[PDB]
């Protein structure tokens, strides 16, 4: 309570999902399900 | 415009009720952000001209009168006028110069963190629709991907239009839940940000005023 | 012509048991909701009366007596009274004002730390719910398809009919899964930005309250 | 100067919504060669 | 299942194997240190409450000093207590005013109260660890699993059930082992937290009452 | 690269090249304030060695006191230096005690500290900021530009891959520029930051020893 | 008939120098582990023999003159030389107890902060890794994609075999990325645990360093 570290305190970010490789996996499943639905 | 309108209706009654509640949150996150830039904007426009006013070289006892005028005032001179009435209210009394220090620092303090937490009203309603809604979205997916296989699992041959309104659930669901979990995150980050900058430039200030008034008291 | 419930009572035992472990974390969430709930709302009726109780200008020892007559003072009114009560005790002593303010500030952070831990009861509970049922009911989804697939994966070639059904208990468990972690997550979200408030008023009024003392006890 | 906010030790998980997604996938990939027309 | 599954760990690719051996590996340290840590919080618990009824039982401060003299064996509040209240009989062997007195008796009482509570969240950390990274290993698993099921579907000219088996079983077995080995360390991890930060307020309360019991003797 | 690229970004759907253009802009000032923020974080980190080596160069401190008065673009902790030690003996010449000249030197100090810290890390929320905006906005850029390319066979034609592939490979190129130009955002600002935390540390360690020294020199 | 390897070399240039710079990375990381985890187990290892000598109960100005002769002086002996030097410089002229404790705080607090620091070299690097190596083979699996699309867009008829060794190369990419996080992480969040044991050990050391001095000098 007294010998505490120097430094400046450090603030964390509310960390956001990503949605890029979501869609990325999107994708993936149209393609693999589209050749066999389509014909 | 009105295929998407189309498809949003005729859907499962939970799916629908998923995409009515993310609508709603996403309008009242934009909302939000909306209201808050702008008390944001006002709080640093106040803050600067006070500032400007304050370091112009001006006399204290001005100051405080000015203060004692304006009864619409809010943030700094709000907070300068708090912490220096209760160094008067202890000049008055002969209370000796570090307990006088000490009990201005107090004042400005609690006046500061009152004043920065009546600064962030909804932002915590950002941060709980930012961390939220792909919960929603998720299980909208889930839902439309159980109701395909429920109706693929009971017409046989299964042909496209038996399939089409489960993954058409699924791909509006995961979408409205992208479009109202991002600007909520980002704008609660950024916000944040901004009112950290806020609040160290006001203790800058109120520590600068303990400084002044010290120097001013010695003698 | 399947129903939820009809994927509910038949499945294999492990998605059974994922599920009603499930149902059973709803519950309980649920009920820690609504009991945290009406404690929030109890605090802040009684934070806010003490407030107007004691900014009314009345002389502190009455505040005092006041607290003295009650029995069933629990929030500001029991703390507050802890505090004065300690402080009157070092009155009826003889010891300088400088450490009796910080046996003040002493045993109000220790009321503090006490009346909020007896607050927030379950809250890590929220948390903990909130952060593993989707992951216990993924891992149903994934023994329920891992099932079906190794039933179905010899006999002959199979059709749709043969493995839809299976999926759609399998997915079930995520569903579930979800399904009881959206209320935990926005629970937590929002009572623990409520208990945020709550610890910061209880704190502005502790060091109103010392500035106070500290400025009647000089003279 | 400080603010007066207690910092809270639990913390919450991101939501698997990535494994969720590549078991849909798993279950997409494992369903495409069993339908026909 | 539980015959199938083995063998179903068997013929996978090698690298998702080394994936599943160290989540089961994970798994195993996170129940040992779950049970451990269990262990040494309820003994620490009895500890407490035995040496909080045996001070306010209503002995006198040199008798119970005695007890914490003899007891070789002793550990928790009785050696906080044991370190504490020796430091005040080491500044009244000399002459010395009990303001630095209560002074250096609190700061080695909180000396002590870090150090034991240090010693007590011994791998809670491990537990945090495992909990919040295996969901990612388990998540590496099943992309290499899927791969793999890619690979063999680009190598057979013809779509098989036969062909995407194996590739998806090993990323679904992947994905399993990781929710398996993740979701008791969380749990533990949030429950030994809480119970550790109880612990902790009780021994700072008990450090503040007892720095108010020396004063009250030290005046008297 | 290759041509094709060139022919995917030379024509697209408007808004499309819109995001793409927006992108491209960010990534350049990205960049161009990295290279800023760099020379300023060397240029600092070289005046603040040299000043600590002058300072702990045996120097007598009212000869520094000197040279920071006749310095003329006196900066960083030359400035911390020539503000703390001013006020010290403002409050030296009127009659004051010791511990309040302390205690004023250490708050002048630590609001010149802020100052300078906030100054220095000019852009660095922007570097926050584009980390954090730059993927999100070319996620939607594809997804509008993968939503064009389906409406614009809802006339139906046919939705067969073979077809609505083209449409896709443009839309891929927002969010390929968008996490292009986050990684050397994030990046940075972690790099920029670590450094910030140095350079903050330092300036406080020797903030700290200052006040040792004139504390040391005020009992006489 | 693909082997893994044979897909690295049969690859687009983008994606291969993107595997490249994450294979670079994650033998940086492991360098890093090596490198932190030697300078901790020295760390430790000179803590314990130091603590284990200045209790042994050799006097204070023995250990002093010992540690002053040292030229290495690595870690917290530094600490404890700093420390006493300043209370010998105190004490050489006349100074009140309190002022002579409160400057060996002062200094012990600067040393340990300094000294802690100069011992977590490289942490911020293992954080950047970690944080940003799966984006990068995001990056990999989006130009994967991209480039299986392309080669789709010529084929006369698509099938699974014309699309799997495009996916194969976009998934490849992501698991790099993985492999490259997870020691990053890991190592990351173990290390900061053991800086953060350490430094609460060489705190409780010098609070027991200040209670000896404080006892010697009260005398």
């Amino acid at each position: 309570g007294r010998f505490e570290r120097i430094k400046k305190p450090l603030k964390s970010d509310m960390n956001v999902v990503p949605y890029i490789d979501v869609m990325l996996v999107l994708l993936v499943i149209f393609m693999v399900t589209a050749p066999m639905i389509t014909s | 415009t009105l295929h998407i309108s189309d498809l949003i209706l005729q859907a499962s009654p939970v799916v629908q009720l998923v995409m009515l509640i993310l609508l709603l949150a996403s309008i009242f996150s934009w909302y939000l952000i909306a209201k808050l830039h702008m008390s944001y904007k006002k709080a640093r426009q106040d803050d600067e001209h006070f500032q400007k006013m304050f370091w112009s070289g001006a006399e204290l006892n001005t100051l405080y009168n000015n203060a004692q005028l304006n009864s619409k005032r809010s943030g700094l001179e709000d907070i300068f006028y708090q912490g220096l009435s209760e160094f008067f209210k202890l000049k008055k009394r002969q209370a000796p110069t570090s307990q006088m220090i000490e009990g201005t620092e107090r004042i400005l303090r609690v006046g500061l963190s009152r004043d920065q937490g009546s600064l962030e009203y909804g932002l915590g309603t950002l941060a709980s629709i930012g961390s939220v809604a792909p919960y929603i979205g998720l299980f909208g997916t889930v839902w439309g991907i159980m109701n395909a296989f429920i109706g693929l699992a009971a017409v046989d041959q299964v042909t496209l239009a038996t399939v089409a309104p489960g993954i058409a659930e699924a791909l509006i669901a995961t979408a409205i839940g992208l479009f109202a979990a991002i600007p909520a995150v980002l704008a609660f980050n950024h916000f944040t940000a901004k009112s950290e900058s806020v609040y160290s430039d006001r203790a800058l200030f109120a520590e600068e005023m303990i400084a002044l008034l010290q120097r001013q008291s010695v003698g």
